[PDB]
């Protein structure tokens, strides 16, 4: 069950490292455009901060999810930012969000104030009075609820049906990063004058057993002459030895 | 689920009846109930549903609107006036689940109902 | 009264398989599902079977039931005297947008 | 819950010259053989150091922070539980969490509205227990999380022989709080001053925490 | 520029239409055809406007899906499809070049139209 | 159903000049130009007024349209046999992000 | 223009850098899922430009 389009969830993600496969292997996943950044490269890139924002819409409301749209959902509901980083992902849940009668679930906006400005939280659901004079109490004359309910039944044509929408933000490398891609796969290469680049230690010539012991803690030795020779190998523990070719 | 409901009540032709459905170990907020009567001896006959959230409720053909709900989420307890009565009116009222899902449509379990004769 | 239509009641040995039928419409039992309610002599009605094919409330597995077109049939097997109920089939319909119940089978046991 | 307990009785601070502890490891270097240079924060030999005794005793000082701290105690029952790296401790600035109190090391900058003066000191009279895990009120808004397994702790509180030595070097550079860190449970004497020889400090774990520190609480049981 | 569109179409309602109009001596590629409905003695109404690069398209605003735009550059052929035909879907559609400007914009002139009822 | 409001028939004797005004919005008449098409009866629509100010392909020069605020009016001097037609508005709306289109007045010749 | 100009492109997915002066021009579509597709736009490969 996602949150409320009124009540969108703003989740965490942080430190940790994020792979897009899943996200990019899953078939009912239409809708994925991406704006500030390629949708293909997001598997090798670092990010500090990335926020989840998951809830289900209309068919007849997924245009007003693009940034800097206006509309009905877009004004009175959850409004994204115009300069907004990311993008958001539509799938259909007809089958699962939709009951065989039909969800009366989610509620939206549809007297307020005000337009929301993008990002904005509210959760107060006050009766909205129509008239001149302020109404209190009950609903009636003047004074309608501003909430109705999505109705989504297997007989509602397309458009009609409850389609999942899960929003993406997030920065680029604007702080310390704690999202980060996962790193290509490489098999590791013995007595060969190799290229090797040991995160990110750049180097080249041929690597044997080292009888040297580094202590847990230290991961590169160097020498005299002030340069690296031996390197822990992120997958296996044991200890390399760098000499040029 | 228990569905306590108010005890029988005989009422003549256009007094109208309140019955009150109360809820117990789960809240009201999101949940709702259902309603339907059956005639003694007779199978059931849906009346409808009221959601406790905004007050919309969905009603039978044959009742145009002539039966009101009344649901707020904080008493935990459903409302229904007939306003119109009817020797046909006289059956026993029973609330009911609504399976799950959000907890809307369908009807999971029955109360133990209210006998109205007119 | 009822748009789904019951026999008024139905009688049977102890552990004998009894079926209870319901007939409709189209857009009532031959467009959507089914469902068999088992209602004990004064008690609230319980829900016997759903979805046509399972049940609700992890029911005995003798109570099975089938949905064919705009019928509807309700298998009971090894019958029991406390089987002796009211049964009502109900489905809903576009045609009234909503459920509708049917009239009601008064399944009895002999000795 | 904390209590307003107040009663405090305090006693003059003492000074120890720091002969020659305060050494780490400088990077994430390995060297074998050889003699190096390196310009960095450190504990300059034969210092001054400030040398504070807790018995009936309530002496929890707040500590001016600057750019690094060397903390090194000498115990037997692990009172000294943890540290608060918090500016305001209203809930409205974000404060620091270092906290081990059995097996989770909790770790997090978040708007704390923290007592008086936290204390995890009183629980069921003489009989020892944690006590006071609401150090706060409410945490509205907090970034970061992070758990880790515990250090070499004592159970419960154990009075004499005062084997235990732990030195922690804290740092906090480019946004990154490093703790640097040696656990000796080796110290054949009476306490009294600072022992005698060398030791390496192996740097414990380093977070990307990145708010400015200016002083801090040392949380204590 | 001449655009030649389907003839008179009769479909049963909540059905599929097909209409196609085509490109005759002009570059297809450089030229498209921005479709407008028109209710006989009515006021015109746009229902889309696409590119034959690409395939990129905009609908009504009204409707976020309906009509399904295709776009053939070897046979230089703009397709059209609705669904969920309903009676006031009985008008004409009358395609259009797209004025200048490579012809991705604005009207200039119109496919003879294809009359439609439902 | 039109946002731009054009009334639904005009009528007007050979040789005079009648004007027919089209209403909308600021941002789409306010904001943009208006586009008036002529449609004989039984045939394609084709462009009459463009830009407000100039003709497509040379159109006779007594047609004129003139645009004030969030109204514009087409006047024609110069009536005659085949004027009989319907005459449109259209305009780009950003509200919409659409070519909004006005009802259609028909223009008769009268005997 | 006022109606919107489109006749400018430019591409977004391709299979690496390019050296200068690259004057090659193509409307094949482009994968980028692991599984191969062919024929027009689908899933795991969309039009590049
Ligand atoms: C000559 O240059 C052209 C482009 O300048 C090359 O065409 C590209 O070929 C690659 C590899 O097949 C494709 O991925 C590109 O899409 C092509 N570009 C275009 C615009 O189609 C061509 O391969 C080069 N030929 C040689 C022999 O190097
Ligand atoms: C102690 O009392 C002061 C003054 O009332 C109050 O501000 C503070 O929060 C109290 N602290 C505790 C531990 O109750
Ligand atoms: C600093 O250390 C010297 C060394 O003995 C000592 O005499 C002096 O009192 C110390 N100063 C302070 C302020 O502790
Ligand atoms: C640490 O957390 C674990 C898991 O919640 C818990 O079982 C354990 O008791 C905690 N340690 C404490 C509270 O001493
Ligand atoms: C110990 O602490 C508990 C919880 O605060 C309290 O209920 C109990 O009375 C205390 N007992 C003693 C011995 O003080």
């Amino acid at each position: 069950r996602f949150a409320s389009v009124y009540a969108w969830n703003r989740k965490r993600i942080s430190n940790c490292v994020a792979d897009y496969s899943v996200l990019y292997n899953l078939a009912p996943f239409f809708t994925f455009k991406c704006y500030g950044v390629s949708p293909t490269k997001l598997n090798d890139l670092c990010f500090t901060n990335v926020y989840a924002d998951s809830f289900v819409i209309r068919g007849d409301e997924v245009r007003q999810i693009a940034p800097g749209q206006t509309g009905n959902i877009a004004d009175y509901n959850y409004k994204l930012p115009d300069d907004f980083t990311g993008c958001v992902i539509a799938w259909n849940s007809n089958k699962l969000d939709s009951k065989v009668s039909g969800n009366y679930n989610y509620l939206y906006r549809l007297f307020r104030k005000s337009n929301l400005k993008p990002f904005e939280r509210d959760i107060s659901t006050e009766i909205y009075q129509a008239g001149n004079k302020p109404c209190n109490g009950v609903a009636g004359f003047n004074c309608y609820f501003p909430l109705r309910s999505y109705s989504f039944r297997p007989t509602y044509g397309v458009g009609h049906q409850p389609y999942r929408v899960v929003v993406l933000s997030f920065e680029l490398l604007h702080a310390p990063a704690t999202v980060c891609g996962p790193k290509k796969s490489t098999n590791l290469v013995k007595n060969k004058c190799v290229n090797f680049n040991f995160n990110g230690l750049k180097g080249t010539g041929v690597l044997t057993e080292s009888n040297k012991k580094f202590l847990p803690f230290q991961q590169f030795g160097r020498d005299i002459a002030d340069t690296t020779d031996a390197v822990r190998d992120p997958q296996t523990l044991e200890i390399l030895d760098i000499t040029p070719c | 689920v228990q569905l306590v409901q108010s005890g029988a009540e005989v009422k003549k032709p256009g007094s109208s009846v309140k019955v009150s459905c109360k809820a117990s170990g789960d809240t009201f907020s999101s949940y709702t109930f259902s309603w339907v009567r059956q005639a003694p001896g007779q199978g059931l006959e849906w009346m409808g549903r009221s959601i406790p959230i905004v007050g919309k409720a969905i009603y039978a053909q044959e009742f145009q609107g002539r039966v009101t709900i009344s649901a707020d989420r904080s008493t935990t307890t459903v409302y229904m006036e007939l306003s119109s009565l009817r020797s046909d009116d006289t059956a026993v009222y029973y609330c009911a689940r609504d399976q799950s899902g959000f907890d809307f449509f369908y009807y999971d379990h029955w109360g133990q109902g209210t006998l109205v004769a007119v | 009264q009822s748009v789904l239509t019951q026999p008024p009641s139905a009688s049977g040995t102890p552990g004998q398989r009894v079926t209870i039928s319901c007939s409709g419409s189209g857009s009532n039992i031959g467009s959507n599902t089914i469902n068999w309610y088992q209602q004990l002599p004064g008690t609230a009605p319980k829900v016997l079977i759903y979805r046509n094919n399972e049940r609700p409330s992890g029911v005995p597995d003798r109570f099975s039931g089938s949905k064919s077109g705009t019928s509807a049939s309700l298998t009971i097997s090894g019958l029991q005297s406390e089987d002796e109920a009211y049964y009502h089939c109900a489905a809903w319909d576009d045609s009234l947008n909503g459920p509708v119940f049917g009239g009601g089978t008064k399944l009895t046991v002999l000795g | 819950q904390c209590v307003n307990l107040t009663t405090r009785t305090q006693l003059p601070p003492a000074y120890t010259n720091s002969f020659t502890r305060g050494v780490y490891y400088p990077d994430k270097v390995f060297r074998s053989s050889v003699l190096h240079s390196t310009q960095d924060l450190f504990l300059p030999f034969f210092s001054n150091v400030t040398w504070f005794h807790v018995i009936k005793r309530f002496d929890n000082p707040v500590l001016p922070f600057n750019d690094g701290v060397y903390f090194a105690s000498i115990e037997k029952s692990n009172i000294i539980r943890g540290w608060i790296f918090g500016t305001t401790l209203d809930s409205k600035t974000q404060s620091l969490l270092i906290v081990n109190n059995a097996t989770n090391v909790v770790i997090k900058v978040c708007e704390f509205q923290f007592c008086n003066d936290p204390f995890l000191d009183h629980k069921n009279n003489k009989s020892w227990m944690e006590s006071e895990f609401r150090v706060y009120s409410s945490a509205n808004n907090c970034t970061f999380e992070y758990v880790s397994q515990p250090f070499l702790m004592d159970l419960e509180g154990k009075q004499g022989n005062f084997k235990n030595l732990r030195e922690f070097v804290f740092k906090n550079i480019d946004g990154y709080f490093k703790i640097y860190s040696k656990h000796t449970p080796i110290l054949v004497r009476e306490p009294e001053d600072l022992p005698q020889g060398f030791s390496a400090l192996e740097p414990l774990v380093d977070l990307p925490i990145g708010i400015n520190i200016t002083r801090f609480q040392t949380l204590l049981a």
